[PDB]
């Protein structure tokens, strides 16, 4: 039943006594379900230390994982140039999912086409599909660049993309001069980060390449900045405002910032903003470039180095204290614009929220995980902050990186209760919650469910999960914040001390139980 | 009906003889339909709209038609071509995977089936010889090394099969070269299988091959036509199907040694 | 209104090249209420043009995605690289009751995430090793499916052996699905080797058994996801009719309900598009009837109990029109209350297979009248029965690509428009109040009586919004 | 520094010639590399851990190192193998890729060689055609005989070679003839506008030192065979015809054969 004007959705309906009976019904009567008690049995062995063995003893099941796949990352560094159209070789279905899923966290339309590769093209190849294909999407479409990245089924049977681009151009169907920049993004090959650095290299390679003879280092006086997978709009903005600040000329290498926050004014703009054609072709005339996530831009790097001759230097993601003021001098030296008093006070403001809520953070113990900068940078502020991130889970990291994070966690005895984790899921991560429980879970949305599973053993082993990373799919607009700078760093900082303030007025909340330190002041 | 699949290197005239088998096999009164599912060559341009391009045509293959694929040729024998890519591009193994799947959906199956499979680079060209598909399958080699590595590698792959399913090596099927017939029997000893029937080198069967027809067609009364015909009551009779035990280089190498 | 919409559809096309010109073309078209035949007047099912942005998805989408995904209490793997079991793990809101990770994994995602090795060496002991791990680490689970990616389908991986020596050797039923997502034009396909793969691997095991307690009024649920709890608002009214519902299908579907559909005496079919095809063969294998239904408002919902028990006995009638006297006074409040908040407002439609005219009728309850519908992947025979539920001059779309849908919208200006998440930012943005008719907009239900009150307050919520008189500035 | 491509069909004697011609390439003092891509033969047994093999070992192409996968053998050549599944089952095609890769992004053809010769298997799929695209192979050879099947397995490579031609640098540098065979080769490569780059005549010593594990110039330096390889050799280290392809039809194969 439903009253007119207290209608109730899903939640709380189905908890109605009618509902609630024929529920029973169906499970008593068809369901043959097991007894609650063989339920209840179960689940608290999936919490014991016996169980976690068995889970890290897998091989070959992969449960919850804690990344995608190339052409995902491909799409979205496509999205940060000039009115280019992402354009993905290979079966529909990719297509689909890449843009439901980019929808769902930035709540904002996201462009790309495919070349809908049927049964038939998988045996005869995608020739035909990409011929007919660039010349529909530049037609429909009107981009002024298209950028082509690949789906599996293209990967294993070898659809050369240089050679069908190339055809394409030489039958007519799209112009010899259209800008067509490719990348082969097998999802079978690392993650997501990984089709954000193929795809960036094969810009780059398209339209440097070939042009390096009149190309002089520092000419046009400005240092380029390479990005990598970014999902907070408020990174691109603090990256572009304190270089702005300090007078240092730049040029942004893939910046979808605008695209991915366009206004509801009354018109759809299917493309806004973006690195221009010329900048990148600008690129190799630059003082230096500075890859902001190092760890997933290693095949830009190599070509940047190899071909481009810039001395890119070492510099780890500006995330927290530390890695902002080296960031910050780095661009200084390099660009001979100095450190001014804006920046300089602005540092000073964090270090003072720094001093005023270190009670509160000291000793606390994190689970975390995402891509292996976000996390890395992460596990450095966590330690700067006098915090212990107990578990580090990268799911998409490799030897090189779990070695760098375990240097950095040996440099502060904050780091001396925490383990790296690489090639682990969120099923595995469920275990080490359960077994050698942390206060609060750093993570994006898929953590909610293990928040979900941790109460169902009671409510003093509930682990909290404070929604930093991508994907962020049940709450709105965190998509804008920044993890960036020092910026970043005092965000990030209010909503751990928040979150655990948020926690510490819920365990105190019991009238006369233990609201005795309910207090006004913290 | 027994369902046979044919596999062998190819550049000895292993769809020559697999189509010339048929033949004599429709001579004997035998209905059979012969499935292409080689990349390489043309398994009925001898007794005679492939698979994949007809599927093409009609949008895709669930508006396929079995009347449309299908073919009568020499003694009624069926032919259908799987169909694959033009050389460098797409994936031939898919390409026979949607062929067999369309033939199992579509009921196209009649005393024998024949599949005229492509080398085992893959899963696809394995389809022929899975669970209830083809349960003999004849090796046709020579004795040149590479003819006979692809003998023993073809082994590995029935190995992998007939160790899960249900599918045998019926024997060898030595095409001379005029150098052999002795090692032959050796390879198949070694194997734990047969040399089925030693195909002697006539030029009639490239006589034939240039007419486009088999040899039991182009001039019945001629001697090689009658080695097709004992070749075929042999297969017809055939008793010995065994899982077999590919030897290793070294031991291929020292056979070759001994002649 | 009558030739405005054909001069509007050739306006549009005049922007593709030559070929894709004249493909869209038969793909597109205006109604004509009295055309019981679909196919002279718009083609469906036909391949997707490359590069036009199409909306559909594919095969696996429609296997593991929408018929096998839902059932609770199985463990369904996503066989093949990382991605799409991680983009379609949770996306589709397909209620269950359940203890996640005990003894019902919905929300889970179990995959092989192939990686190069994987390509080149192939899967099957992966697999088989994979079967043996959810077997130590998920002992409740009452089932496996295998559910094939693109490169699955390409490699020859033999995953029927693999599932026929893994269960025969656990006493495990293992369904293999060779749904990898090139197979096809879109999800639909997918649907069809996902119900193949019901019958030859799980409808027929409980065949020669005589165990369970029938009644004349055994029913089955067919096609029925549970979006938000849709099919628990369905049979609520079902079993409060005096049916017994045994079965349903997909919805907080359990394996042994599959295996004891056999046993009823008729299949309630709502989703025509993608189990008609299971429904079909119970008809000739167990003599099982069936019959379409639409619970989208009370009309219909009204008219299909009525059908419904016509196919029993007296009590059950009789118990049918209790029912209705039951609910009336509840959605006659809600007409009362949200109809004249609604009424004249015009709503263009774009959903998959099922929604784009089986959602009119409750559309039409609170006044509002369907412009233009259109599906992603429906099949002629799912046209042949949109003609009578549309308005005349109206226009009708088949896999409609992201620039016909913006320019149609540009020129008929709908008050409202249904459709799902990727196009739902774009006329947000264009000031047109957008309800996802996909995922409810995280509503629902929509089913029955106590779901029309849901739609309602919903469409009412969303049109009727103070943002949408804001959209531009006061200075310009 | 030419990239070379060697195709054919393989019932022949495809990679024994390969390695023999690299054997006399290498006794000449050219520094040369042989890429097997050839899951139907063994690319490399007669010059001396595959690539894939080898990766799976290590987790990853990424963590493998080039001198695990490249090895020297005589006359310093120096070979790797691509590596794929067993028999049946698996992707060889994607192997082929994989390995290619893995080889430009670990600087292998960076050494300064002279010659780089890849050992292909028959192109069923686009992997196979990895060694012709852009900044791989140039020159392309193919192995072929007087049989039918032998000379229409040559033809569909040109057709392949047409196809990749149209689209980058990669040529037809001509036929090599493994034994009036010797005429009817010949017109094949007029009627493809290319040449019979060596006629390979038939001799028991190349059996001899192939069930040896060894090339003609290593197992008898002195035999006339030997002589022969050195001629091919020469032929090819100065060729400079370098063509795209004019396939021919069925029909024109079957005219040309029935000609002889
Ligand atoms: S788009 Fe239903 S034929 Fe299928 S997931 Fe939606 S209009 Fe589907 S009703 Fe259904 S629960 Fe659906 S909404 Fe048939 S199941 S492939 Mo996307
Ligand atoms: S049609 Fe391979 S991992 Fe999964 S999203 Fe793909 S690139 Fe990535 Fe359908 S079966 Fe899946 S979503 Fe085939 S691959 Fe797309
Ligand atoms: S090796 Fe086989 S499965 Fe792989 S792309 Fe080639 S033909 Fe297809
Ligand atoms: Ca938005």
């Amino acid at each position: 039943s439903q009253q007119v004007d207290k209608i109730k959705a899903s939640y709380p309906l189905f908890l109605d006594q009618d509902y609630k009976d024929m529920l029973a019904k169906k499970r008593d009567g068809f369901e043959e379900k097991y007894p609650q008690d063989k339920i209840d049995e179960v689940f608290q062995w999936t919490t014991t230390k016996e169980y976690q063995e068995l889970n890290f003893q897998r091989e070959a099941l992969t449960v919850n994982p804690a990344k995608a796949c190339q052409p995902l990352g491909a799409v979205l560094c496509a999205l940060g140039f000039e009115k280019t159209m992402p354009y993905v070789h290979g079966s529909q279905g990719c297509v689909a999912y890449f843009r439901s899923y980019f929808n769902r966290h930035f709540r904002e339309p996201v462009s790309c086409v495919s070349d809908s590769m049927t049964e038939d093209a998988a045996v005869f190849g995608g020739q035909q599909n990409m011929k007919d294909g660039l010349q529909n999407c530049k037609a429909t479409y009107k981009p002024d660049m298209i950028a082509v990245s690949t789906t599996c089924m293209a990967e294993v049977i070898g659809d050369d993309l240089n050679a069908f681009i190339n055809n394409s151009k030489k039958e007519g169907f799209i112009p010899d001069e259209f800008p067509v920049p490719f990348a082969h993004t097998p999802s079978f090959v690392g993650s997501h980060v990984t089709g954000w650095d193929n795809m960036f290299e094969g810009i780059a390679r398209y339209f440097t390449l070939k042009s390096m003879d009149d190309k002089v280092v520092g000419s046009n006086k400005k240092i380029n900045i390479v990005p990598g997978f970014e999902t907070y709009l408020g990174n691109f903005r603090v990256i572009k405002r304190m270089l702005s600040e300090m007078g240092v000329g730049y040029s942004l290498l893939s910046d979808p910032e605008e695209v991915l926050d366009t206004p509801a004014d009354g018109q759809f703009r299917m493309y806004a903003g973006g690195t221009t054609q010329e900048e990148m072709k600008d690129a190799p005339n630059a003082l230096n470039t500075v890859l902001l996530q190092p760890w997933h831009l290693e095949k830009t790097k190599k070509f940047v180095e190899g071909t481009w001759k810039h001395e890119v230097p070492k510099l780890n993601i500006p995330m927290g204290l530390d890695w902002t003021d080296e960031f910050l001098m780095k661009v200084s030296e390099i660009s001979g614009q100095p450190i001014p008093a804006s920046l300089t006070k602005e540092r000073g403001r964090l270090v003072d929220m720094m001093t005023d809520s270190h009670t509160w953070l000291h000793g606390k113990r994190f689970a975390l995980w995402g891509d292996p900068d976000f996390v890395m940078g992460l596990v450095k502020f966590l330690l700067e902050l006098g915090c212990e991130p107990v578990h580090i889970l990268c799911h998409n990291g490799n030897k090189r990186w779990k070695k760098a994070v375990d240097a950095i966690l040996a440099a502060s005895p904050y780091g001396k209760n925490a383990t790296v984790y690489i090639g682990k899921d969120l099923w595995h991560l469920r275990s080490l919650v359960f077994t050698d429980k942390p206060d609060f879970m750093i993570g994006n949305s898929y953590g909610k469910f293990i928040q979900r599973d941790t109460l169902h053993k009671g409510k003093e082993f509930e682990v909290p999960l404070i929604r930093i990373g991508f994907p962020i799919f049940d709450r709105h607009h965190l998509h804008r914040s920044t993890t960036l700078g020092y910026e970043g760093a005092m965000q990030i900082l209010t909503t751990l001390v928040n979150s655990i303030l948020e926690r510490l007025d819920e365990e105190t909340r019991g009238m006369q139980a233990t609201d005795y330190n309910h207090d006004l002041v913290r | 009906m027994r369902q046979c699949a044919i596999y062998g290197k190819g550049g000895i005239g292993k769809s020559t003889t697999t189509q010339n088998l048929v033949a004599a096999l429709a001579e004997m009164g035998k209905k059979v339909m012969i499935v292409g599912c080689d990349p390489k060559a043309d398994s009925t341009r001898l007794i005679l709209n492939t698979i994949m391009e007809m599927a093409a045509e009609a949008g895709t293959v669930e508006d396929l038609e079995l009347e449309d694929v299908l073919k009568a040729g020499y003694g009624g024998v069926k032919c259908v071509e799987s169909g694959g890519p033009e050389p460098g591009v797409g994936c031939a193994g898919r390409g026979v995977i949607t062929a067999i799947n369309f033939l199992e959906e579509e009921g196209a199956y009649l005393d024998f089936v024949f599949y005229d499979v492509g080398d085992v680079v893959c899963g696809g060209f394995a389809m022929p010889i899975r669970e209830n598909k083809a349960q003999e399958i004849y090796i046709v080699c020579s004795g040149e090394m590479m003819a006979m590595y692809a003998a023993n590698n073809i082994s590995k792959g029935i190995v992998k099969y007939a160790n899960s399913g249900s599918v045998r090596l019926g024997g060898l099927i030595c095409n001379s070269r005029n150098t052999e017939d002795e090692l032959i029997i050796a390879l198949a000893n070694k194997l734990g299988t047969q040399m089925i029937h030693f195909v002697p080198r006539d030029n009639v069967v490239q006589r034939a091959e240039i007419r486009r027809m088999t040899v039991i067609e182009y001039d019945p009364k001629a001697k090689q036509a009658d080695e097709y015909r004992a070749l075929a009551r042999k297969v017809v009779d055939n008793k010995l199907l065994v899982i077999p035990n590919p030897i290793t280089m070294d031991e291929l190498e020292e056979l070759l040694m001994e002649f | 209104s009558r030739e405005e919409v054909e001069s509007l559809i050739q306006e549009v096309l005049e922007v593709y090249p030559e070929k894709a010109r004249k493909d869209r073309n038969k793909h597109l078209a205006v109604n004509d209420p009295a055309v019981t035949q679909s196919k002279k007047c718009i083609i469906s099912n036909k391949k997707s043009q490359p590069g036009l942005m199409t909306i559909r998805g594919c095969a696996y989408a429609g296997s593991k995605g929408v018929v096998w995904g839902p059932i609770k209490d199985m463990i369904h793997i996503s066989h093949g690289p990382v991605g799409c079991g991680q983009y379609s793990r949770a996306g589709r809101r397909n209620y269950y009751i359940g203890t996640t990770g005990v003894n019902a994994f919905v929300t889970m995602n179990f995959t092989s995430d192939f990686q190069e090795k994987d390509i080149v060496f192939g899967g099957d002991k992966k697999l088989a090793k994979l079967i043996d791990e959810v077997e130590t680490l998920f002992p409740l689970n009452k089932g496996i499916s295998v559910q094939s990616e693109c490169p699955i389908g390409l490699i020859g991986d033999d995953i029927e052996s693999v599932s026929k020596v893994k269960g025969a050797e656990l006493s495990k039923t293992i369904v293999p699905v060779r749904c990898e997502g090139f197979r096809g034009v879109s999800q639909s396909l997918g649907h069809h080797i996902a119900n193949d793969a019901v019958r030859d691997w799980v409808l027929g095991k409980r065949d020669e058994d005589t165990t369970f307690a029938s009644t004349p009024y055994d029913v089955a649920i067919i096609g029925d996801y549970n979006i938000g709890g849709d099919a628990w608002s369905s049979r609520i009214l079902l079993e409060e009719m005096g049916l017994r519902c045994v079965a349903q299908w997909s919805g907080d579907g359990s394996i042994s309900e599959i295996e004891l559909t056999p046993k009823v005496k008729l299949n309630l079919v709502h989703c025509y598009r993608s189990m008609n095809y299971i429904s079909r063969h119970m008809e000739e294998k167990y003599g099982i009837p069936w019959m379409e239904y639409n619970f989208f408002g009370p009309t219909k919902t009204i008219e299909s109990l009525r059908a419904i028990a016509a196919k029993f006995d007296e009590s059950i009638q009789k118990k049918c029109e209790e029912v209705i006297a039951k609910y009336k006074p509840e959605w006659e409040a809600v007409v009362a209350k949200y109809r004249p908040r609604l009424e004249g407002k015009r709503v263009m439609l774009y959903i998959g297979g099922l929604r784009p005219r089986h959602v009119i009728g409750a559309y039409e309850d609170l006044g509002m009248e369907v412009v233009g519908t259109g599906y992603e992947f429906a099949h002629n025979d799912d046209y042949d029965r949109t003609m009578k539920e549309m308005g005349d001059s109206t226009l009708l779309y088949d896999d409609v690509t992201g620039y016909e849908f913006e320019e149609f919208v540009k020129r008929i200006k709908p008050d409202l428009i249904g459709s799902g998440i990727k196009e739902k930012f774009i006329f947000q943005k264009m000031g047109i109040p957008f309800r996802e008719m996909h995922s409810w907009d995280y509503s629902g239900p929509y089913h029955g009586f106590d779901g029309f009150a849901i739609f309602a307050r919903d469409m009412d919520m969303t049109l009727n919004n103070p943002c949408w008189k804001k959209l531009q500035a006061p200075w310009e």
